[PDB]
């Protein structure tokens, strides 16, 4: 689990865990502060981070859309400015069996026992190893629509095309 | 101080280093993520879109766009080029040129010149222009003991399919190239060239008419 700041805003903390093998899906959508993002869409750490800071940028200098941080960096994270869409296909779904849990705000150790409250699955580091085994590039190319003569080295190029996707919003 | 508002926007977080004005700076900080970055304050917008739409041209070299804050007219992007040996200064081409000016005939100056063609080659084939092809606006990055050309402010920069603006940037390029007035001079666009129509003259029989086109364009814009 990381607790992190963006630099331009040292007055917001924010803390991403990441789960494997999650049995309680459905029941968390179900029955929702956190986001539960789907790790399907996410491939890179600098993916997450950089629709985070999107996300304050647009609170701190544009406008705020959904009712909290937490709902606008899922809607920030998307390439789209519908924001049932954004929730919908980068929030977790039935089918989830690993996620991202993700919210704003110092207390680690309340922390990672009200997740787990929350999550049936296990807890696991969120780095960059651990999310590249659970992106589906397919599906992002669908979702970020990429075109198939897009043909990135590594993970690295993929990241950057939605990285320049996250931030033209 | 204009100084004084851009420090109070990224707080005392973020080390910045003036470079360029009329404002560019340089920081080792990175907007989100926990060596060194660029920083564009100010037709930026413009800027990025492109940055974007270009990395996704297969081959095409140019300039990491890490964020971008629209409503402020920020954007940080990845830092290219280093220093040539021996103080010769910072590796874009024109600096390279001269650095090699008394010894040119070597694979190193054509084929990085052939390179730089090559880059343009693919910008114009995809009918977007950059407006604004200096020598100064192409960096050169380290390969191992290659060079591989970028090319960067795209802040005049647009998306064009007539003829004549690709004519223009290619005038402009082999302008200043001119500009400096060296003996080999000549040469540098001749090699420049060559890496152009290099490009064209693997689209097939397409590119050699798009290319024959641009190439008797430019040929005119360069006679008047």
């Amino acid at each position: 689990m990381v607790v992190s700041i963006i630099p331009q805003f040292p007055d917001i903390k924010v803390s991403l865990a990441l789960f494997e093998q999650v049995k309680n899906a459905k029941e968390i959508r179900s029955k929702m502060s956190f986001a539960f993002i789907d790790p399907r869409l996410v491939c890179s750490g600098e993916q997450m981070y950089s629709a985070i800071y999107k996300t304050l940028i647009e609170v701190k200098y544009n406008k705020m859309r959904t009712r909290n941080l937490n709902s606008e960096c899922v809607l920030c994270l998307s390439p789209t400015s519908n924001i049932s869409d954004a929730f919908l296909k980068f929030g977790i779904k039935d089918d989830s069996s690993q996620l991202i849990c993700l919210k704003f705000h110092v207390d680690k150790e309340q922390l990672r026992t009200i997740m787990t409250s929350i999550v049936k699955g296990q807890e696991i580091e969120f780095n960059d190893d651990n999310l590249s085994r659970f992106y589906d590039e397919a599906l992002i190319r669908k979702i970020y629509k990429l075109s198939d003569d897009f043909k990135p080295q590594d993970v690295n190029g993929l990241s950057r095309a939605l990285v320049d996707a996250i931030q033209l919003r | 101080e204009f100084i004084d508002k851009v420090s109070s926007y990224l707080t005392p977080d973020v080390d910045i280093a003036p470079i360029s004005q009329g404002i560019v700076f340089t920081t080792t900080t990175h907007p989100y993520l926990p060596q060194k970055y660029i920083i564009k304050y100010r037709r930026t917008l413009n800027e990025s879109r492109l940055l974007a739409k270009l990395y996704l041209i297969p081959g095409l070299c140019v300039p990491q766009l890490i964020a971008c804050d629209p409503y402020n007219g920020f954007i940080w992007l990845e830092f290219l080029g280093e220093d040539l040996p021996g103080g010769h200064g910072f590796s874009n081409l024109k600096n390279f040129l001269w650095m090699h000016d008394q010894d040119p005939y070597s694979d190193l100056v054509a084929t990085t010149l052939r390179k730089v063609g090559r880059q343009i080659g693919l910008l114009h084939w995809n009918d977007y222009c950059h407006g604004d092809l200096t020598s100064s606006n192409i960096v050169l990055v380290r390969d191992g003991a290659r060079w591989t050309p970028h090319l960067i402010d795209f802040g005049l920069g647009s998306v064009s399919n007539l003829v004549e603006d690709k004519g223009v940037d290619l005038y402009v390029l082999e302008r200043a190239i001119l500009s400096t007035h060296s003996k080999h001079a000549e040469k540098y666009n001749a090699w420049i060239m060559e890496g152009f129509e290099e490009v064209y003259r693997e689209q097939g029989a397409k590119g050699a008419k798009k290319l024959k086109e641009v190439t008797k364009r430019f040929e005119e814009v360069r006679l008047r």
